[PDB]
C-alpha cells in the first residue's frame, strides 16, 4: 500500500513527455522491483497490495504505459501481472473478474504487437489472460481479434510467430467456446483464414493449414467441419495446394483434403469435382509421395481415399 | 533477408541445416549464422520457436546470446553469437583434463545455471557437447532442452538425462544438477556413465540402478562434488549457488583465460 502511492504519482510524471520524467524512471523501477518482492514465500501482506492495485486503476496505466518504462522496470511489470493474474480467492478469480471489467487491459496487450519494443513482452501478458475463458471470450468475439490475420503476417518473424502462438491458443484452448463462436462469425472468419492458406510465407502457409486440419478434425468443430468441406471452392484450394514446389506444404493439405472425400454426406457440387477428376486424383495419390517408407497410417490413408473416389458414382 | 549479412566460413554441418561464420553488413560486429532447412526438418518449427522464445528472455554472458531470426523461401536464418572456442567436448579430444580445467569449466555451467534456474528457467541439456567456450576463454550455455518425454522420443541420449525426467514425475532446476554430475564425470573420464552400453539400456537402467560414481585416480572433493549432484532424490541436490561454494570448486578453479591453452 506505501509503495502504491509513490509508483501512481511517479508514472503520471513519466506519462508527460518532459526531460524531468528520467530522474522518475528511477524511481518507478524502485517501486516495481520492491512490488516483485512480495508477491514472488509471504503471503500476509501480498492479501493487501491486491485491492491497492484493483481500486488504483494503477494495473490499467501500467499497460498504458508499458512502452516508457525501461528494461528492468518492463520485467518487474510481467512478473507482477502473470503472479496477481493467477490468485484465488475461493472458487472466484479476483484478476479475472477485474480484467473482465476493465477490457481495455486486454486490447492494449493485442494492440502490443503493433510496437516492436513491447510485442513478445505483450504477447506473453495476453497468453495470460486468456488461459482463462472470460478473457478469451472478450478478445475472440471483439473486432480486433481479426488484427491477427495481419499481425501473424508482420515482416518480424519472431513477433509473427508469437502472434500465431496467440492465435492459435485462442482458437484451440476452449473448445466449447471456440465452436460457438466459429459457428457465429464463420463466413468472415473463414474470409480472412482463406488469406493465410494463400500467404507468400512458407511459416505462415504450413502452420495455417496444419492449425485449420486441426480445427475440423475436432469433435466440437463438427458444424464448421461440415460447412467447410461443403464448400467447392474450398477442396479446389486443397487440390491446388496438393501440387505446390513444397512437399511439406502438400502433405499438410492432404490431412484437410482427406476430410471432404472421406464424409458420407458429401454436397453434390463436391461429388461433382471428385468425379470429374475422379481417375486424375487415382493415379496421383498411388504415386504421391512415397518417399515416406516409415509411415504405415499415410499409406493405409491414400489406399481409402483411393477406394473412396473409385467407389463413388452418380445420384 | 541475405542483403544484411555475408557468410564468410561454413563453422559446422548442423542436423537440419548449415552453421556459418558471418559479419554483419550493418554493425560491422562478427556474428554466427545458423541457416536451417524447415522442410526434411518436419514439424520442428515448433520446436525453433520456442528456443527462439527462451533465447530472446535470456540477458547474460554465460548464455548464448541471440539477435534474431529472418525467413528467405524455405529457409530460416538465425543471428547468434560467434563462440569460435569449440566445445567442452572438444576439449577432451586431444587428451585428458587435469582437476584445475574440469573445476573452471564447472564453476562457469555453474554460473550460467544460477541465472537460469534464478530466471525460472531449465536448461534440460546440460553436457559438454551444448556447454561452449568464446576464443578468449569465456563459457557459455548453449542448445536448450525441450518438453516432454514422449516427444523426445527410438531418438535421444539419455546418457545425461536425470532419473525423475525418465520417471516422467515433476522436474524443476535440479534436474540440470544431476545432468551436471553426469558432465563432471564426462570432463574427467571422457565421456558420460554407461557410455558402453545401447541408448535404450541406459534409459530403463538409470531409474532403476543406484547414482553412478566417479572411479579412478580423482580427488576426494571431485568426487564429492559428483556424490553431491547424482543423488536419485532431486530435493536433497544442492543448488547453483551451493555448488559455486563448493570445496573442489573454490580449491581447484582459476581464472578463466587458462582456457586459452585448449584449442583443438
Amino acid at each position: 500500500a506505501e509503495i502504491v502511492k509513490i509508483l501512481k504519482d511517479n508514472l503520471a510524471i513519466l506519462e508527460k513527455q518532459d526531460k524531468k520524467t528520467d530522474k522518475a524512471s528511477e524511481e518507478v523501477s524502485k517501486s516495481l522491483q520492491a512490488m516483485k518482492e512480495i508477491l514472488c514465500p509471504p503471503t500476509e501482506a501480498v492479501a493487501q497490495l491486491a485491492q491497492e492495485l484493483y481500486s488504483s486503476g494503477l494495473l490499467v496505466t501500467l499497460i498504458a504505459d508499458l512502452q516508457l518504462i525501461d528494461f528492468e522496470g518492463k520485467k518487474d511489470v510481467t512478473q507482477i501481472f502473470n503472479n496477481i493474474l493467477r490468485r484465488q480467492i475461493g472458487t472466484r478469480s479476483p484478476t479475472v473478474e477485474y480484467i473482465s471489467a476493465h477490457p481495455h487491459i486486454l486490447f492494449m496487450l493485442l494492440k502490443g504487437y503493433e510496437a516492436p519494443q513491447i510485442a513478445l513482452r505483450c504477447g506473453i501478458m495476453l497468453r495470460e489472460c486468456i488461459r482463462h475463458e472470460p478473457l478469451a471470450k472478450i478478445i475472440l468475439f471483439s473486432n480486433q481479434f481479426r488484427d491477427f490475420f495481419k499481425y501473424v503476417e508482420l515482416s518480424t518473424f519472431d513477433i509473427a510467430s508469437d502472434a500465431f502462438a496467440t492465435f492459435k491458443d485462442l482458437l484451440t484452448r476452449h473448445k466449447v467456446l471456440v465452436a460457438d463462436f466459429l459457428e457465429q462469425n464463420y463466413d468472415t472468419i473463414f474470409e480472412d483464414y482463406e488469406k493465410l492458406l494463400q500467404s507468400e510465407n512458407y511459416v505462415t502457409k504450413r502452420q495455417s493449414l496444419k492449425l485449420l486440419g486441426e480445427l475440423i478434425l475436432d469433435r466440437h468443430n463438427f458444424a464448421i467441419m461440415t460447412k467447410y468441406i461443403s464448400k467447392p471452392e474450398n477442396l479446389k484450394l486443397m487440390m491446388n495446394l496438393l501440387r505446390d514446389k513444397s512437399p511439406n506444404i502438400q502433405f499438410e493439405a492432404f490431412h484437410v483434403f482427406k476430410v471432404f472425400v472421406a464424409s458420407p454426406h458429401k454436397t453434390q457440387p463436391i461429388v461433382e469435382i471428385l468425379l470429374k477428376n475422379q481417375p486424375k486424383l487415382i493415379e496421383f495419390l498411388s504415386s504421391f509421395q512415397k518417399e515416406r517408407t516409415d509411415d504405415e497410417q499415410f499409406a493405409d490413408e491414400k489406399n481409402y481415399l483411393i477406394k473412396q473416389i473409385r467407389d463413388l458414382k452418380k445420384t | 533477408p541475405e542483403e544484411l549479412f555475408t557468410k564468410l566460413e561454413k563453422i559446422g554441418k548442423g542436423s537440419f541445416g548449415e552453421v556459418f561464420k558471418g559479419i554483419d553488413n550493418r554493425t560491422q560486429k562478427v556474428v554466427a549464422i545458423k541457416i536451417i532447412d524447415l522442410e526434411e526438418a518436419e514439424d520442428e518449427i515448433e520446436d525453433i520457436q520456442q528456443e527462439i522464445t527462451v533465447l530472446s528472455q535470456c540477458d547474460s554472458p554465460y548464455v548464448t546470446k541471440y539477435y534474431g531470426s529472418y525467413l528467405k523461401d524455405t529457409k530460416l536464418w538465425i543471428i547468434m553469437e560467434y563462440l569460435g572456442g569449440g566445445s567442452a567436448l572438444d576439449l577432451l579430444e586431444p587428451g585428458p583434463l587435469d582437476e584445475t580445467q574440469i573445476a573452471t569449466i564447472l564453476r562457469e555451467i555453474l554460473k550460467g545455471l544460477d541465472y537460469l534456474h534464478s530466471e525460472k528457467k531449465i536448461h534440460r541439456d546440460i553436457k559438454a557437447a551444448n556447454v561452449l567456450l568464446s576464443e578468449h576463454g569465456e563459457v557459455k550455455l548453449a542448445d536448450f532442452g525441450v518438453a516432454g518425454q514422449l516427444t523426445d522420443t527410438f531418438v535421444g541420449t539419455p546418457f545425461w538425462m536425470a532419473p525423475e525426467v525418465i520417471k516422467q514425475s515433476a522436474y524443476d532446476s535440479k534436474a540440470d544438477i544431476w545432468s551436471l554430475g553426469i558432465t563432471a564425470i564426462e570432463l574427467a573420464r571422457g565421456e558420460p556413465p554407461h557410455s558402453e552400453l545401447h541408448p535404450m539400456k541406459v534409459l530403463f537402467l538409470i531409474p532403476k540402478n543406484n547414482p553412478p560414481t566417479l572411479e579412478g585416480n580423482y580427488s576426494k572433493p571431485l568426487k564429492e562434488f559428483v556424490e553431491a549432484c547424482l543423488n536419485k532424490e532431486p530435493s536433497f541436490r544442492p543448488t547453483a549457488k551451493e555448488l559455486l561454494k563448493h570445496k573442489f570448486i573454490l580449491r581447484n578453479a582459476k581464472k578463466t583465460s587458462y582456457l586459452t591453452e585448449l584449442i583443438d
